[PDB]
């Protein structure tokens, strides 16, 4: 289907075919030298150049080297610099460049590549879509929205553009506006629309607007292998881990940590209260759109397994206490933080991003009534000096209708059934 | 942005 040979390359199709054959046979070692020879002989051949790039790519796989892949990334661009490059070959070479640049984390660089691709092929919708993703991976939702808007003006039926437009809208708290786009987009069945993210956010948006069809999409999302279950909808998961909403200290194995938190809960409280009084700026409002209403702020000591030095100067003994416990201070997919919630607060039902952590709550200041937390189908309350443990990858919801503030201490731990190796390798969240 | 309590970002890692 794809024509990759220009006028000149057709006159050397034999040599080019010869070289490619070696690559396909896995003999990626001598296939390089073969294309390197053709490149030397025909320094303007796009197909010879693309051949070199592809072998360098495979070599990066075999060797698992970033420098050789970095080299392939440049060779892929080299192809685009040559004269008389066929469109199909031009598109292929630059697409793969972007792909691998995103693999290496050169998202900024992958963007310029995608912008170039859209400039070179202004009629290709799928490239505009990929450009949109490029913007989303750098947190540039504004430019991503423009792109998908640009796409839908020309192609209102593109499901990919719809889910992504819906995703951006919901992230903008345009809840009602987002639903038709997420729904129609998934239903379109286009490639790239069967993503757990869109199932996750469609249902949440539905829940927020009182649409009882929400769990119909959680159910479908589960049936298509995105959610471990209808209640547990985290997307960054290690499959197999014991999954249950509520845990007991003994069940986690982290009994020393719990003892330490409960035995020393008052110094933990006092340092938190002291920050409230003399440094309330260290408490930052919740900024993930998880609130329907009310005041909710958090004072973070650890995140992604990294100690916040300045924060710990506000809770020095607490931080000194926790340094003893690497199961939490080394949890690169959790946090350690004070969490204060005031009356008139309701937190939407929600789920955390990963099943790789369990979440501990130490009661510090708990009003006699008004404060409760539901995880799955069971609601519980906090007690001062007592630890609650739940898996926040399960849907959970929170209320604060007391007559004064409620302070807790949140301590995340690695899921106990995670092997030491897993705890070392898992990318941070 | 980071995904601390939820899944708001297009990618969390
Ligand atoms: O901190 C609070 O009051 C509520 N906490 C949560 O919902 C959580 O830890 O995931
Ligand atoms: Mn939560």
């Amino acid at each position: 289907k794809p024509k990759l040979l220009n006028k000149f390359d057709k006159t050397i199709k034999a040599e080019l075919d010869a070289a490619e054959k070696l690559r396909k046979r896995g003999k990626i070692e001598e296939a390089v030298n073969a294309f390197k020879e053709l490149v030397r002989k025909y320094p303007q051949s796009p197909r010879a150049r693309y051949g070199k790039a592809q072998c360098e790519d495979d070599l990066a796989e075999k060797r698992r080297s970033n420098e050789v892949l970095r080299g392939a990334i440049e060779t892929y661009q080299e192809v685009a610099s040559l004269p008389d490059v066929p469109a199909d070959l031009l598109k292929l070479s630059l697409k793969r460049r972007s792909d691998r640049q995103q693999f290496l984390g050169h998202m900024r660089g992958s963007l310029l590549t995608l912008q170039r691709l859209v400039q070179l092929f202004p009629n290709d919708t799928s490239l505009k879509n990929d450009l949109g993703v490029g913007y989303l991976l750098i947190g540039d939702n504004d430019n991503a929205k423009k792109v998908y808007e640009e796409v839908l003006s020309v192609t209102p039926n593109d499901g990919f553009a719809k889910v992504h437009y819906g995703f951006i809208l919901k992230a903008q708290n345009k809840i009602a506006e987002s639903i038709p786009y997420l729904k129609e987009g998934i239903e379109s069945g286009d490639p790239g629309t069967d993503d757990g993210r869109f199932y996750f956010h469609l249902g949440d948006a539905m829940q927020r607007v009182g649409n009882k069809e929400a769990y119909k999409w959680y159910e479908l999302g589960h049936k298509r292998g995105h959610f471990a279950s209808v209640w547990q909808r985290s997307l960054y998961n290690v499959n197999g881990l014991k999954a249950q909403p509520w845990w007991t200290p003994k069940e986690t194995g982290y009994t020393e940590l719990v003892k330490s938190l409960e035995r020393n809960w008052k110094l933990i409280r006092d340092e938190g209260l002291a920050v409230m009084d003399k440094a309330k700026g260290l408490f930052l409002p919740e900024d993930e759109n998880l609130r329907e209403k009310g005041d909710w702020s958090q004072f973070t000591l650890w995140q992604q397994g990294r100690r916040n030095e300045n924060a710990c100067k506000g809770a020095p003994k607490t931080c000194t206490l926790l340094e003893k416990f690497p199961e939490t201070t080394g949890c690169r997919r959790g946090q350690i933080k004070y969490s204060i919630m005031h009356p008139g607060t309701h937190v939407w039902p929600h789920t955390g991003p990963t099943n790789c952590r369990l979440r501990m709550h130490l009661g510090l200041v708990i009003p006699k009534e008004g404060c409760k937390i539901r995880c799955a189908n069971e609601t519980k309350t906090w007690e001062e000096g007592k630890v609650l443990i739940f898996d926040d990858s399960f849907e959970h919801e929170v209320w604060q209708d007391a007559s004064s503030f409620r302070l807790i201490f949140i301590v995340d731990v690695w899921h106990p059934e995670l092997t030491p190796q897993q705890r070392r390798s898992l990318p941070a969240i | 942005g980071k995904c601390k309590d939820g899944l708001g970002e297009y990618t969390c890692t």
